[PDB]
């Protein structure tokens, strides 16, 4: 909207791709995929796991897992908020809301000793979801 | 193979004036008729 | 620190127009009661003007006197004036509602009311 | 031009089944005029057409004196219409059913019903959403 | 271009001049003069030369701004003078309009102009009513919008959208009494602003 | 024709809320975290 | 129109105009119901080349207000446009 | 004094001071139909917002839609195309006529001639069903938008308005008839409500009340906004300042309007009806369908709508009771910081006292008839 | 506990109180007053009637949407008192004529009626029934009405044993039939109004120490029927009306009285003055105690 | 341009032709018996009148009516709970909540229209991106009870049932207009 | 389809219904329960799959417009099918 135009002169055929599994809290749907790697980055950096990566190569080229492998990680959860796209979604979520209904609070976690600074999204008095704040002396966007 | 609703060579024209016309007929003859029938009326 | 005042330079002065005001109310009162046949008694009525007067009595800016002062004679042109009516004035006695209990114990039981 | 005025009159007052269907027409429908069927509904109701006359009155229709269990020879209402006739009656078309037909789906009303703002049959609103939170329950047997 | 507006500058030139003009006339009870992308002339002024300015720009001959378009208030409660007061001035002679500006606040008034357009009788007293900004030198200045009893200054920014009170009939006392506000359906406030951009133009330092 | 009022401003009795909404409350100011999402 | 001649200049005469040509009551004179489909135009930013948004986006082509006479940053005496020029009496009917 | 309240029991309150049958002091009553349609308008987009103005000033609906369509256009810096311009300038024109109707006929109502009401509420209603045929609502017509126009005109509609300016004249004729030279109209008008100039320019009036009196003041011929600079008509002055001169001049411009019509059908051009700028208005629906950039435009526009530079107005529309105005703020977003509404009935209220010098109690009802009071733009 | 019935809210319109009742007698006078006090709190109201709908609409603005259920029943007609005892936590009873029709005899009214509606609500399984009688109910009465009230209390007791019973004296309000019925032209009286009985009732709806008692409801002073007509006629046909009229008012002793459920006595020298006057075109009377 | 409006050319003639014409006019009552001839006239024509429940008014393939949610040929909803309608509506009138279905589709539980609040814009089905929300033709439905007025996605799909036999065929005549 | 409920009630397609110690089951009382019997979650299983000699498919739900949004699904995996997010619709490679 900001910084592009309004309008398509694309008149050709897209591509679809075979959505994977990876779980049980996170939705891939990878054919929204924009290629951005902000995944495997997390996943090789923060999360030490080395299971992301891109398999093949051109337009046909996608990303995941060559197997059926789960990515089941204490930080599983923050290539959600991380993927600018809904390629991956939390199946929790899914489908319950939309932003602009949301009414956020800032909070702060208890499952553990830590504090992680939390935001907890609510509509029509229910809590839909919880969501990082950014605390760079203690989670630095992460929960 | 487009059609999007434009008018034709031209409408008719039209009147936006007045036309109240000139009706009725002159007060001498009026006058006229009303004394004569009462003229008559008395006699 | 310095302002520019409003309709009076010190709280003497606010407080003798606001005696003036408490002067007209208190000798208008009955005559509302009169006019629209309200239920009430002068006595209540006067101890409802006492009361909504020293409701706001902590004041002390002579400009914050000056504008309620200002608000009540608007309220009392509206009165005098018949244009209020039995609703508008009975607006201020609240006969049909229960107030907050002023009880910890009695806002705990029923509900969140801090 | 007066005795062709009184022929007119008098077709349109003998045009119907003597004089029980005149007596019936004028009382129900305060209006004795002829008009062309262009059908009949499942529910018994007439239409009637006639192009010489005025945008408003050039249609009109003669509904049933039973519909779904109700003696509707004086109570009526224009919910009685169905949709089909509904639309070629407020001159949204020029085309009745007959020659152009709906599309035969189902899931569609086989049977019309009227307003039933007081019936036993009527509305009454309600919550969709199940449950929210769920309380506990404890057992039945002590310690 | 066929979907962008067209930009006539000579208007603005005409406007910048008769900014200057004004304000060399009158540099006390004038700042912060502007002419905008549309081409409409605003001048802001201090509360003590209200009556001043209207009276030279209805009266002076190069002037003639006769007709009081429009009188209104704007509630921006992040500067200390929250109540900003605008006047939208006509002027037939030469087809013109005009926009003058100046600030107010709570306990802080502005002087009434009946004196000079009449029309103001009724804003200034809607205006009061409205944002609660009192005005000197009015004959009658009460309630026009609201109701009788009514406390509070609704078009503020911090006045609830649905109030404070709420109205209905009860058999016992057989009137229309008043009541705290309990609704149904609470009113939804959707977050909408975006994060990213829109106008760099307008970007703020930090 | 200036006056000298140094005591706290208050407006209170003239914003016309209640008793109720005025003092049984606790206000927050803030700055709208990020959404982690954008 | 459906009408006998007496009735028509009765009415006619009583009204000192013709109401056969003017009427308000629609006979068959109106547009049919169940027109034809349309087929719209488009705008003219329907190009494939040369439709550049940075060219036509209009609402970031707006400034800040110009500001003269900041209080903190012998010519001619002008008015704010040349005096408005007056109306000419119309030539189709200018009075009644 | 013989005081009393008249007006309720329609939601006008006058309060009446007279001397024997002469009135001395008229005071109005104002917010018996005050909603708060201003700060409403502050939380909601730009266009939650327009119906708001279809509901203000009730008898015309689109000469109100048409002042926010184009202050929201003189903030975005765009233009509407060639069709809408037109279709807007014939729909204002009808708009007019409607107004002009409800206004002459109830005065005639409140005063004591009822046929002319129901004489022109048929032709109220052949309108209402153009309304309804390129809208789908009979009033209020959510359908002039800022960017030009939602939909494009039905096949058979620019036919039938023909068909109704065909005969219109000959309708307001056989009002006149009734009504111009009519002695007890001339006695219960002539030399009523009347005012000077000057005194009409320091009150604040517009249109009517203003050319009512000799000046010569249009905001179409001075001030254009769309292409009426593109077409002919006259404007109708007076000379006495009275009920009579303000009711010949309301005739004359439903005239003017047929005038203006005529014209706006025979030079209707072809071409797109809203801005092909899908940022601010939405593309069609096929697009939407089918390419991506058309879909997340039009998501955005439906949820969070157009933003705007910020900024401020006044735009003013002649509309059929005088300058309708709007000073709208606007911050960098989706939604307006405020949007003042100036009506004409407001100012005319306010004179209303003035213009009741000299004058009984069965005149004011007639005063007030000549200012077309309708109390949505005013209590808004 | 069904969270259906938590009490949510703020004491409003537009709240929950956890009350649901089932009312009969609200077409009358005192139904009038105890279905407003019931909805303004956001109680769920089940009202049977026997009346034309028009004679019922007066209560349809008294509760907030969807709280009021309107249906329509007949005493007789059994069944008919299941569907609105059913769904419920409290049943209330105001039924009761000053005269006696064809159909329905004192017996009936007071005796058979009242005991089918509590043997339903036990069988429903509801936990409030609340019965409105006299003050001067006793067997030995010149009026045979107050023998069948203190005879159906008996009835009422003998199937829903931890019922509430509430003896008021005679009441005052607008619409009243007894300052209306004085000023249509040895006895003491200590009346008392609609309002604090509708409190006590809505209190009693809710309090927990109300149960299987009785009430007597009686105003703060007394007054000779003399000098209280007098009173009247100076601010302004049943045989059995004029028997109850000609009995003065017991001193009921430590029975559980009006400022036990919390409410407090509205002396009537305050609300006359508006219950009067629409019988127009002055001192207070002297309390006394026998 | 402008015009005058009871403004003479110049002066007239005080002539006793027209004083005696003015007098006519005075005493004959002149003037009065063209209106009674405008009144005569018009009892001697048609009137635009028509029998409601059996002659109805003409209406439109756009008209805003009642409201209905609609379904595809197979049967299945449309509506894939996308709130652009909750979000566009200006009354805030529509209430949406959504939920995962055991096939694993986006599909409501719940979705509230309160017509008392409902001011017939047509916003929330130019909003729709699939044609599922439609302010349909209908506009005789009013009731007795303020909570009839209510409705949810049993009522409106029940109506849209009821009425797709004639909003298919009134948006296929206008959907090349959107 | 409506199956009953022990109270009597019948259940909606959401699988809602006042639990039968409910008391907000009165406004049934002498009036009915508005229920669609058309389970769109089995009108659509009711239809069957189609074929494509593609793996790649294009679906829009009928018209142009009308439908929906022209959505592409992948029908490389032959174990399942491939359903569309609109319509339901579900497709095979063959
Ligand atoms: C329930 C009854 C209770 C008992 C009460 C006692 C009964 C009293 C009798 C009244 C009967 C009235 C009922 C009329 C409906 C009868 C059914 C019928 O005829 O269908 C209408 C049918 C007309 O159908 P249409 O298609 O609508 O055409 C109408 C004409 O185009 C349009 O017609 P038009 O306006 O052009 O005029 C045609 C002609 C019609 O004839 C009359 O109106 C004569 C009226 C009596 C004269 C006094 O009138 C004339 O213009 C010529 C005569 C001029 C008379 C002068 C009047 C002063 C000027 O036939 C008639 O019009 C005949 C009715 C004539 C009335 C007879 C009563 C005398
Ligand atoms: C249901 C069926 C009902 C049937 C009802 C039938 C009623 C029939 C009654 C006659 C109809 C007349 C209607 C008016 C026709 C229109 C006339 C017209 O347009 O021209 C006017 C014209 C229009 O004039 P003008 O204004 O346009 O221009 C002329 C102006 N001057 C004269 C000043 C130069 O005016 C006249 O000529 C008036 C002529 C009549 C004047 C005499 C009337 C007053 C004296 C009364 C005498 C006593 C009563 C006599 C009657 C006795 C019986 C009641
Ligand atoms: C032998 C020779 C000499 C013999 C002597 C006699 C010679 C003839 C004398 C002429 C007589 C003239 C007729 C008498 C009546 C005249 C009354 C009159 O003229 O009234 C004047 C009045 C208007 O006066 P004014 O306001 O000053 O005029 C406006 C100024 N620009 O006007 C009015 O206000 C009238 C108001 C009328 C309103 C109702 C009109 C209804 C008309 C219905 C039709 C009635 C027809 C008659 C019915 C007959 C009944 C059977
Ligand atoms: N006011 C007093 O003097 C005192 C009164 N009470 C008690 O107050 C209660 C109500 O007083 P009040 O409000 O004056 O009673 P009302 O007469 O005002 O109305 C009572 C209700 O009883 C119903 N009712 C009466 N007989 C029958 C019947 N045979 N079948 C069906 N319904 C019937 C009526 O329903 P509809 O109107 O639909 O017929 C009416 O609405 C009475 O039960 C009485 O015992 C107790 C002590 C003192
Ligand atoms: S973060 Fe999302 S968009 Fe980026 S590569 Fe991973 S799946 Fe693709
Ligand atoms: S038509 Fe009604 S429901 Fe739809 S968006 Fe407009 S107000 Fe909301
Ligand atoms: S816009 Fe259409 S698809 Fe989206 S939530 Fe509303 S009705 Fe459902
Ligand atoms: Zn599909």
């Amino acid at each position: 909207m900001m910084f592009g135009s309004d309008r398509s002169r694309f008149l050709e055929g897209k591509r679809a791709v075979e959505d994977k599994n990876i779980g049980p809290l996170v939705k891939t749907i990878m054919t929204r995929c924009i290629q951005c790697t902000r995944c495997i980055r997390f996943a090789s950096e923060i999360a030490g796991v080395d299971d992301l990566g891109t398999t093949g190569r051109g337009n046909d080229m996608q990303v995941g897992t060559y197997i059926e492998k789960m990515f089941m990680s204490e930080l599983s959860g923050n290539v959600i908020d991380i993927c600018p796209v809904g390629a991956l979604t939390s199946k929790p979520y899914a489908f319950t809301a939309r932003p602009w209904e949301t009414r956020k609070t800032e909070s702060i976690d208890v499952m553990d000793a830590v504090g992680s600074n939390i935001v907890v999204s609510t509509r029509t008095g229910e809590v839909m979801r919880i969501l990082p704040r950014m605390h760079e002396d203690i989670n630095e966007e992460w929960i | 193979v487009k059609q999007d609703m434009p008018p034709p060579g031209g409408y008719g024209p039209i009147d936006y004036k007045r036309n109240l016309p000139r009706r009725g007929l002159s007060g001498y003859s009026m006058f006229a008729v009303g004394i004569g029938a009462l003229i008559f009326g008395y006699w | 620190t310095s302002v520019k005042p409003i309709f009076s330079r010190d709280l003497n002065e606010a407080k003798r127009r606001v005696r003036e005001l408490y002067r007209a109310w208190y000798r208008e009162v009955p005559n509302t009661v009169h006019l629209m046949q309200l239920d009430i008694t002068v006595k209540q009525g006067r101890d409802k003007v006492r009361e909504m007067f020293m409701k706001n009595a902590h004041v002390t800016d002579p400009r914050v006197v000056d504008l309620l002062v200002i608000k009540g004679k608007m309220e009392l042109q509206e009165t005098i004036k018949v244009w209020k009516q039995r609703t508008h004035v009975m607006r201020f006695f609240h006969e049909t509602e229960t107030p907050r209990p002023k009880d910890f114990l009695s806002k705990f039981y029923m509900g969140h009311d801090p | 031009e007066l005795v062709e005025v009184l022929k007119r009159g008098v077709q349109q007052v003998t045009g119907h089944g003597g004089l029980r269907g005149l007596l019936r027409v004028f009382f129900r429908a305060n209006d004795i005029r002829i008009g062309t069927l262009v059908g009949e509904d499942k529910y018994g109701n007439k239409y009637y057409e006639d192009n010489k006359q005025f945008f408003g009155r050039h249609r009109w229709v003669i509904y049933t004196t039973e519909m779904n269990g109700k003696n509707t020879f004086w109570d009526v209402d224009g919910s009685m219409v169905p949709p089909e006739w509904h639309r070629w009656l407020h001159c949204m078309t020029d085309d009745p059913p007959t020659t152009n037909p709906p599309t035969a789906r189902k899931f569609i009303w086989t049977n019309h019903k009227f307003n039933v703002s007081a019936t036993p049959e009527q509305y009454v609103p309600y919550s969709t959403t199940r449950k929210k939170i769920h309380e506990w329950v404890p057992p039945s047997t002590p310690y | 271009r066929p979907t962008v507006r067209p930009r006539s500058d000579v208007t603005h030139k005409q406007l910048s001049a008769f900014g200057e003009y004004v304000a060399e006339i009158l540099p006390k009870y004038v700042q912060q003069v502007q002419v905008s992308c549309l081409d409409e002339l605003e001048i802001c002024i201090h509360p003590d030369g209200v009556i001043p300015t209207l009276t030279f720009l209805r009266d002076h001959t190069n002037a003639q701004f006769k007709s009081l378009a429009d009188l209104t208030a704007v509630d921006v409660p992040t500067r200390q003078n929250r109540f900003e007061i605008v006047y939208n001035l006509l002027s037939l002679r030469f087809n013109s309009r005009i926009r003058v500006k100046t600030y107010a606040d709570e306990l802080t008034p502005i002087d009434s102009i009946v004196s000079v357009h009449i029309a103001a009788n009724w804003y200034e007293r809607e205006v009061w009513d409205m944002f609660g900004v009192f005005f000197f030198n009015h004959p009658d200045l009460r309630r026009i919008l609201t109701d009788y009893g009514f406390e509070g200054h609704p078009f503020r920014k911090d006045f609830p959208l649905t109030g404070y009170v709420e109205l209905r009939y009860d058999d016992e006392v057989k009137r229309v009494v008043a009541e705290p506000v309990e609704l149904a359906q609470e009113f939804r406030k959707f977050d909408l602003n975006s994060p990213w951009e829109a106008f760099p133009a307008y970007r703020q330092p930090p | 024709q200036l006056i000298t009022v140094d005591e706290k401003l208050d407006i209170t009795t003239l914003t016309g809320v209640p008793e109720e909404h005025i003092k049984t409350r606790k206000v927050r100011i803030f700055v709208p975290a990020r959404n982690n999402m954008q | 129109a459906s009408a006998t001649r007496v009735i028509q200049k009765l009415r006619n005469w009583a009204s000192g105009q013709d109401l056969q040509a003017k009427l308000q009551l629609r006979y068959q004179e109106i547009a049919k119901r169940t027109q034809p489909p349309p087929k719209l135009p488009v705008g003219p930013s329907h190009k494939l080349s040369n439709n550049y948004y940075c060219t036509r986006d209009g609402r970031r082509e707006v400034v800040p207000p110009s500001i003269i006479m900041s209080s903190q940053k012998e010519k001619k005496a002008v008015t704010p446009a040349p005096p408005m020029k007056r109306w000419e009496l119309s030539k189709d009917q200018p009075y009644l | 004094n013989m005081t009393l309240n008249f007006g309720p029991q329609g939601v006008l309150r006058l309060v009446l001071e007279l001397s024997g049958e002469m009135v001395r002091k008229c005071d109005p009553h104002i917010g018996l139909l005050h909603r708060g349609t201003e700060k409403l308008i502050e939380y909601k987009t730009y266009l939650q917002a327009l119906p708001y103005f279809d509901r203000l000033d009730y008898v015309s609906m689109m000469c109100n839609e048409q002042a926010y369509s184009i202050a929201v256009e003189k903030l975005l810096n765009i233009q509407p195309p060639p069709r809408a311009q037109w279709i807007r300038v014939l729909f204002g024109e009808i708009t007019r006529i409607l107004n002009h109707i409800m206004a002459v006929t109830t005065h005639a109502l409140d005063i004591g001639a009822m046929t002319p009401f129901f004489w022109m509420f048929e032709e109220r209603e052949k309108m209402f069903e153009f309304y309804e045929r390129v809208s789908g609502a009979r009033m209020h017509a959510a359908y002039i938008r800022p960017g030009g126009v939602h939909q494009d005109l039905p096949l058979g509609l620019l036919d039938d308005i023909y068909e109704f300016s065909k005969n219109f004249s000959l309708r307001i004729d056989e009002v006149e008839e009734m009504l111009t030279n009519n002695r007890i109209w001339r006695n219960r008008t002539v030399d009523i409500g009347v005012v000077t100039a000057e005194d009409a320019l320091n009150y604040g009036f517009s249109g009517v009340m203003l050319r009512g009196s000799g000046i010569q003041w249009d905001l179409r011929k001075t001030q254009p906004y769309d292409v009426y600079d593109q077409v002919e008509f006259d404007v109708p002055i007076g000379s006495r300042g009275d009920c009579y001169d303000r009711y010949l001049c309301r005739v004359e411009e439903m005239r003017q309007s047929l005038r203006i019509i005529e014209q706006c059908l025979n030079k209707m051009p072809p071409g797109e009806i809203k801005v092909d700028d899908a940022k601010v208005s939405p593309p069609k629906r096929a697009e939407m369908k089918t390419s991506m950039e058309s879909l997340i435009h039009h998501f955005k526009l439906y949820t969070e709508g157009y933003q705007v530079p910020p900024g401020a107005t006044y735009t003013a529309i002649e509309a059929p009771k005088g300058e309708f105005g709007v000073y709208l703020v606007s911050d960098g977003s989706s939604r307006p910081y405020r949007c003042k509404i100036k009506a004409p009935g407001f100012a005319h209220l306010a004179g209303l006292d003035k213009m009741s010098k000299g004058h009984m109690l069965a005149d004011v009802v007639a005063i007030i008839g000549t200012q077309d009071i309708v109390f949505g733009e005013i209590d808004r | 506990l069904h969270h259906a019935v938590i009490p949510h809210g703020k004491g409003g319109r537009s709240s929950v109180s956890g009350v649901v009742a089932t009312v009969f007698g609200a077409t009358g006078f005192l139904g009038r007053y105890v279905v407003n006090h019931l909805g303004r709190m956001g109680s769920q109201v089940i009202i049977p009637y026997r009346c034309d709908v028009y004679d019922i609409m007066h209560l349809r603005l008294m509760g907030d949407l969807g709280q009021l259920t309107f249906l329509e029943w007949d005493a007789r007609d059994k069944d008919s008192i299941r569907k609105a005892v059913q769904h419920s936590n409290v049943v209330i009873n105001l039924i009761g004529r000053e005269w006696e029709t064809r159909n329905f005899d004192f017996e009936d009214v007071f005796v058979n009626i009242p005991r089918a509606i509590a043997q339903a609500s036990k069988e429903a399984g509801v936990e409030r029934f609340i019965h409105v009688s006299h003050l001067n109910a006793s067997m030995k009465s010149s009026s045979k009405s107050l023998r069948s009230k203190a005879v159906g209390e008996k009835e009422v007791r003998s199937v829903f044993p931890e019922a509430i019973i509430i003896r008021p004296s005679d009441i005052f309000g607008r619409e009243d039939r007894f300052l209306n019925h004085f000023a249509n032209y040895k006895t003491v009286k200590q009346p008392v109004y609609v309002a604090d009985v509708s409190k006590g009732i809505v209190n009693a709806t809710k309090d927990p120490d109300a149960v299987g008692k009785t009430f007597a409801f009686t105003g703060p002073n007394r007054y000779l029927l003399f000098h209280l007509v007098k009173y009247i006629f100076g601010m302004t046909t049943t045989k059995d009306k004029v028997e109850r009229i000609h009995i003065s008012d017991v001193m009921p002793t430590d029975l559980p009285g009006l400022e036990d459920l919390g409410v407090q006595p509205t002396p009537l020298e305050l609300k006359s003055i508006e219950v009067l006057r629409r019988h127009r075109t002055t001192k207070p009377a002297k309390t006394v105690n026998y | 341009t402008y015009k005058y409006v009871n403004k003479k050319e110049q002066e007239s003639e005080v002539d006793m032709k027209s004083a005696t014409d003015n007098a006519a006019r005075i005493l004959m009552w002149t003037e009065l018996i063209r209106g009674l001839g405008m009144t005569l006239s018009y009892l001697f024509r048609e009137p635009a009148t028509i029998n409601y429940p059996f002659e109805k008014g003409p209406l439109s393939p756009r008209f805003r009516g009642e409201h209905a949610l609609r379904r595809y040929p197979s049967g299945e909803e449309r509506c894939i709970a996308c709130k652009l309608c909750e979000a566009i509506c200006p009354a805030q009138a529509i209430t949406i909540e959504a939920e995962p279905r055991a096939d694993g589709s986006r599909r409501t539980t719940r979705y509230d229209i309160d017509m008392t609040k409902c001011i017939y814009c047509g916003f929330c089905q130019e909003a729709c991106p699939v044609d599922a929300i439609v302010e349909g033709p209908n506009f005789e439905f009013s009731t007795e009870t303020h909570e009839e007025l209510l409705y949810n996605k049993e009522k409106l799909l029940n109506n849209g049932d009821k009425w797709e036999a004639e909003i298919a065929a009134n948006i296929q005549a206008d959907y090349l207009y959107r | 389809g409506v199956q009953v409920s022990p109270s009597g009630e019948k259940i909606t397609h959401t699988g809602q219904v006042y639990d039968e110690k409910d008391y907000r089951r009165v406004r049934f009382v002498d009036r009915q329960k508005e229920v669609n019997e058309n389970f769109a979650i089995d009108l659509i299983a009711q239809q069957p799959v189609n074929e494509v000699e593609h793996r790649i498919i294009a679906c829009d739900g009928g018209g142009g417009a009308l439908g929906h949004p022209k959505v592409y699904i992948n029908l490389d995996k032959e174990t399942k099918t491939g359903t569309c997010g609109y319509c339901g619709l579900q497709f095979k490679q063959h």
